[PDB]
């Protein structure tokens, strides 16, 4: 039971979310590249760089984002980059792959210059995400909400927390239609947003590690991740 | 900076 201004909004969010492709040239490296900390770090860079290019495209095709302040427009984007990437990584990671393709993935994630003290909470988050059995619509909406977060140095807030509002209201209605058995679903979804936010500290810690140990990032990533 | 504003505008 969605309203018409809700189905249109949803259809909009879904239209931009389904544009997010990942060139076969980059992904094919997972199945063809050599197993070494460098080649795996190389994959992460190319992927996370394409992700930012596509996330900006998803962000501006958002309803009302373009009707915002050029410093609030870029405030939000700069701020959601890390969260949105790990959320996308959790979504992909949680897809049913064929025989030992998930083991291959997990092996690469490990040998990519990240110390396990972060890897452990990473997989901890992925399983928790996997447990919620999230639909396509919930990932897209969750992504829109993580971007439209009037929190952490945009000046306005009220306007930011006006576009995000019907989004959450749509995310709620969705939780009842598809998971009416579990009425804690909505609370649990927002719950993963909290665990998601904690990734900025861990990400900063891993950044310096690759940094001090001679691992280079693309100029776009240097702007987004602050290097 | 340069790249982000660029991607946003064009
Ligand atoms: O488009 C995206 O948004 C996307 C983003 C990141 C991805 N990481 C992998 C990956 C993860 C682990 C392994 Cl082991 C290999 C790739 N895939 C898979 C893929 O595209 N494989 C190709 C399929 C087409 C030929 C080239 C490889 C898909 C593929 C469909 C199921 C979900 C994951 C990705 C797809
Ligand atoms: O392809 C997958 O199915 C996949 C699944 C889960 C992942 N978790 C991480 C991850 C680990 C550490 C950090 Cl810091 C960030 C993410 N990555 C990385 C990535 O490039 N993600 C894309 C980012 C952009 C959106 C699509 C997934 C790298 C990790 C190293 C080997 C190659 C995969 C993942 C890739």
């Amino acid at each position: 039971e969605l309203t018409p201004d809700q189905q249109t909004l949803l259809h909009f969010i879904m239209d931009s979310y389904n544009k997010q492709r990942m060139p076969q040239e980059i992904t094919n490296k997972i199945l063809k590249e050599a197993f070494s900390a460098e080649e795996n770090f190389l994959i992460l860079t190319e992927m996370a760089t394409n992700h930012v290019q596509v996330l900006v495209e998803f962000t501006k095709k958002l309803p009302g984002f373009q009707t915002l302040d050029h410093e609030d427009q870029i405030a939000l984007l700069k701020g959601s980059a890390v969260e949105a990437m790990f959320l996308r990584s959790a979504e992909i990671f949680n897809k049913k792959l064929p025989s030992g393709h998930s083991d291959l993935l997990e092996a690469r994630i490990r040998n990519s210059g990240i110390s396990d003290e972060y890897i452990t909470p990473m997989f901890s988050f992925y399983k928790s995400i996997g447990e919620l059995k999230m639909t396509q619509e919930e990932y897209a909406l969750l992504t829109a909400i993580v971007i439209l977060s009037p929190d952490r140095y945009i000046k306005d807030r009220e306007a930011v927390e006006k576009l995000q509002e019907p989004l959450l209201d749509v995310l709620q209605k969705l939780c009842k239609i598809h998971q009416p058995e579990n009425p804690q679903h909505f609370a649990c979804l927002l719950g993963r947003l909290t665990e998601l936010r904690t990734f900025n500290h861990h990400h900063a810690e891993m950044l310096m590690s690759w940094r001090v140990n001679d691992h280079k990032f693309t100029p776009l990533l240097c702007e987004i991740w602050d290097v | 900076h340069q790249l982000l504003r660029y991607l946003l505008d064009k």
